[PDB]
């Protein structure tokens, strides 16, 4: 399942609570289209998967600040945290090569 | 100032392209389905449930589909017009946008603040709630596409609008938008990305009613305008021409510019390039000097070459034009001074192109010579050009430009190029040649007409669709149908001008004022369509010409009444080429019929053919029916069939056709209803008459 983020503490204390699983932040809107579109493929992989990989979401309109800290301004982008470091991060609604990149950091 | 009033169509077809020429008869006529609209239905549910996504504006230059949109939004801002389902509106200009490259989507709504700059957040989260204005996507070189998709920019992050509109009609930033595009040629895929389903609107012009209030809501005395109307109305082909809002405006300013100081309003003018030519004639008031206007169209042509209506003033400067120089042509009003930082353009782009078209006849002394104006018989650029090569385009240049320039062959060289180019004869193709008022032109390119039919929709497209038309050699058959009653063959001599669009009484207004020196186009047929009184009156002045060589002539079912019938039969009596009237399933009286039974006496009026069936005569009609076959010489074939005649009607008419002097040789009467004597009367006055035959239904 995914989980709304609404500040920067309730970033931190998912980041930490998460622990060992692989932890992927998703940037969407709500004007965009292709973000609303990957959104349910991302909510179907976490829940087939949910033992390892956990998914977040965070609202570039509620959450300017959390974007201006991560430095991401193209829509959507998955970033990968692991052990509340980042390891990678990309953009575009690619669902193969996300699909990918979460098998590999896995 | 006040919004006249403007028609638009809602083709459900899409525009997109017709590479297939047109194949079968009944598809082209299908296409071409109007049902006009309202203003406050444009964005409203249509045909099926399924709302529009992009409508789009088509029309010709200057026909309005530049303050249409502007007007919608001072509708909506003072809250009549759609003040329900588009929370926000945003005008934007492509024209404008095209000279910046950096911009996002939080400048425009900074650039737009129609009201107190609100927040982007609550803007973006409410898709359907949104309307786009643009005003000509065609007006710059843009493309409109968004790269590879799949991904959408934030706000304020710099980006070009050629990419960034494209985003925005690729439903990927606020799919779900409303778009009032507008657009003057089509074929707009490869501009639109992936278009598919859009509204096409066709923009028209001013109606007679919107044609009223513009030119009374122009002036400030009822007197001027009255007398302008007065003029207006005297010149027909003014009145056809007046339907875009350009042609009005810029007869309105010559009118004024005439009754400024001291003159009577005088204008022989037929087309717009002489209109054009005689306001450039009324701005040049003496000005010997004649290199600076030459040196000004040179640097229209140039502007309009490279995308460009705002000059800069450095580019005055290269083309040889000063500070005295602009400040005459500021004067003068051909030239405005905005409230921008140093910079000049014109007051519109239509007289941007009028003098681009103007520098390449200056300098010049295919298809392909027309690469800088480009849009072959899509640009008025081509219109403007050609009409200027006309005897009547080259008489008003040659009071401006001192130099006596080419006589005619400028155009004769012209004419193999555009017969080799009008293969695909279209309809702004016969404007583009309308436009050359020529016999000795439009007697080689033309002749190839060899259509079967096609739309017409307008005054000044009827206009232009009887001036080609006649001036061919192929045509004989002209008809005119309603649309919905569509009844024609295939004939190689046949012409449909089918209209699905209701008209006020000027179709036939304007119509029966081209059949002026006509061609050997004598056959007219105008059955099925409804008529008024005026218009059975200019048909009898029409036929009253003496240039006028109308042959054979029908008005079956277009609901005539008796008053009318006189005036036809005075109109007669003026005219003897006319051979056939047919008047059959029409609404006349006894008296209707006793006034035609007047005129066909007279040994003129040598109508050979005349058909009266369903005309709802009765006895009291056949004594003057029988003074007629008594009498003329020259009727040969006479019906009267679907008519209750009676037992008295048809021997009062045995009476007339017993004389020897009738040349009367098939009648139709109806003999079911007779009595038993009235057949053997009837088959005793076929044997005395084998000449005589009378037919029936079958
Ligand atoms: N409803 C209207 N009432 C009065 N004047 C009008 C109306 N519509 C257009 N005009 C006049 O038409 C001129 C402006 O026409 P535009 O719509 O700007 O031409 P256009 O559509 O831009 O053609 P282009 O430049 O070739 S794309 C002005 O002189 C206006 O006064
Ligand atoms: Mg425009």
């Amino acid at each position: 399942m995914s989980i709304h983020i609404k500040d920067s503490d309730d970033l931190k204390n998912r980041l930490a609570e998460a622990g060992d699983k692989l932890v992927v932040i998703d940037f969407m809107a709500t004007w965009c289209g292709p973000c609303k579109m990957i959104g349910p493929k991302l909510d179907e992989m976490a829940n087939e998967m949910s033992d390892c990989i956990v998914v977040l979401k965070v609202d570039v309109d509620e959450c300017e600040d959390i974007a201006t800290e991560y430095n991401i301004n193209s829509m959507p982008t998955f970033v990968f945290v692991k052990n509340s470091k980042k390891i990678e991060e990309f953009s575009g609604a690619n669902v193969d090569k996300l699909r990918n990149t979460i098998i590999k950091l896995k | 100032q006040k919004f006249t009033q403007l028609l638009l169509l809602q083709r459900p077809h899409p525009r997109s392209q017709d590479p297939l020429v047109k194949r079968s008869w009944p598809d082209y006529v299908e296409e071409n389905r109007g049902h006009l609209i309202e203003i406050r239905d444009l964005f409203g549910p249509g045909l099926d449930t399924q709302e529009p996504r992009i409508v789009i504006l088509q029309g010709a230059a200057g026909i309005g589909k530049s303050t249409l949109a502007r007007q919608v939004k001072e509708a909506w801002g003072r809250g009549q017009l759609y003040g329900d389902r588009f929370q926000h509106v945003f005008y934007f200009s492509c024209r404008e946008l095209a000279q910046s490259k950096v911009v996002s989507l939080a400048e425009l709504i900074g650039k737009d603040g129609t009201a107190t700059p609100a927040p982007i957040r609550q803007i973006l989260s409410r898709p359907e709630r949104l309307l786009f204005i643009l005003d000509g996507v065609d007006e710059p070189g843009w493309v409109l596409q968004e790269p590879s998709s799949e991904l959408c920019l934030h706000w304020s992050q710099p980006q070009p609008a050629d990419a960034l509109l494209g985003s925005l009609l690729g439903k990927t930033i606020l799919p779900e938008a409303s778009f009032l595009i507008t657009a003057r040629t089509t074929a707009l895929q490869n501009l639109i990305p992936s278009l598919e389903q859009a509204r096409w609107v066709e923009v028209l012009g001013f109606s007679e009613s919107s044609r009223k209030e513009y030119f009374y809501r122009y002036f400030t005395d009822e007197r001027q305008a009255i007398r302008a109307f007065r003029l207006v109305k005297s010149n027909k082909e003014l009145w056809a021409l007046c339907l875009v809002p350009w042609v009005s405006w810029l007869a309105c300013t010559c009118l004024m510019q005439q009754m400024k100081r001291k003159e009577k309003l005088t204008l022989t003018s037929k087309t717009t390039t002489t209109l054009c030519l005689h306001y450039l004639a009324q701005a040049l008031q003496a000005q010997p000097l004649g290199p600076q206007l030459r040196d000004l169209c040179s640097l229209a042509a140039e502007g309009i070459w490279q995308k460009k209506t705002l000059f800069s003033p450095d580019d005055l400067r290269k083309h040889g034009l000063d500070g005295a120089i602009i400040s005459t042509f500021l004067k003068m009003g051909i030239l405005q001074e905005h409230p921008i930082p140093l910079s000049y353009s014109f007051i519109h782009l239509c007289f941007q192109e009028f003098f681009a078209a103007m520098s390449y006849v200056l300098e010049d002394e295919k298809t392909l010579e027309a690469y800088g104006i480009h849009g072959l018989f899509g640009a008025s650029t081509t219109r403007f050009l050609l009409g200027l090569l006309s005897d009547e385009g080259e008489r008003e240049m040659e009071n401006i430009f001192h130099c006596r320039l080419s006589q005619g062959r400028n155009l004769m060289q012209w004419v193999p190029s555009l017969q080799l180019l009008l293969q695909p004869h279209s309809l702004e193709s016969l404007h583009c040649l309308y436009e050359t008022r020529n016999k000795t032109f439009l007697t080689q390119v033309m002749a190839h007409f060899e259509e079967m039919g096609m739309c017409v929709e307008t005054d000044m497209e009827l206009l232009v669709c009887t001036f080609c038309i006649k001036f061919s050699r192929h045509v004989k058959k002209l008809q005119l149908i309603e649309g919905r009653q569509h009844r024609s063959t295939w004939s190689p001599t046949m012409v449909v001008l089918f209209r699905w669009v209701p008209v006020t009484d000027a179709y036939w207004q304007i119509l029966f004022s081209v059949l002026k020196v006509t061609r050997n186009l004598k056959e007219l047929d105008l059955s099925g369509n409804s008529l008024s009184h005026s218009a059975v009156k200019s048909l009898c002045k029409t036929l009253r010409r003496p240039r006028c060589l109308l042959e054979t002539l029908r008005l079956a079912g277009c609901g005539l009444t008796a008053e009318d019938c006189k005036d036809l039969a005075f109109g007669l009596r003026a005219n003897q080429t006319l051979t056939e009237l047919d008047l059959s399933f029409n609404v006349l009286t006894d008296a209707g019929a006793k006034h035609l039974c007047q005129r066909l006496r007279q040994p003129s009026c040598k109508l050979q053919r005349l058909q009266l069936v369903s005309c709802g005569l009765t006895s009291d009609c056949c004594q003057d029916l029988a003074s007629v076959l008594s009498a003329s010489p020259s009727l040969k074939e006479l019906d009267l069939q679907q008519n209750n005649l009676d037992d008295v009607g048809v021997r009062l008419l045995c009476e007339g056709l017993r004389h020897p002097a009738c040349k009367l040789i098939r009648l139709g009467l109806d003999q079911t209803t007779l009595s038993d004597e009235m057949r053997q009367e009837l088959r005793a006055l076929e044997q005395e008459k084998p000449q005589l035959l009378i037919f029936s239904r079958r």
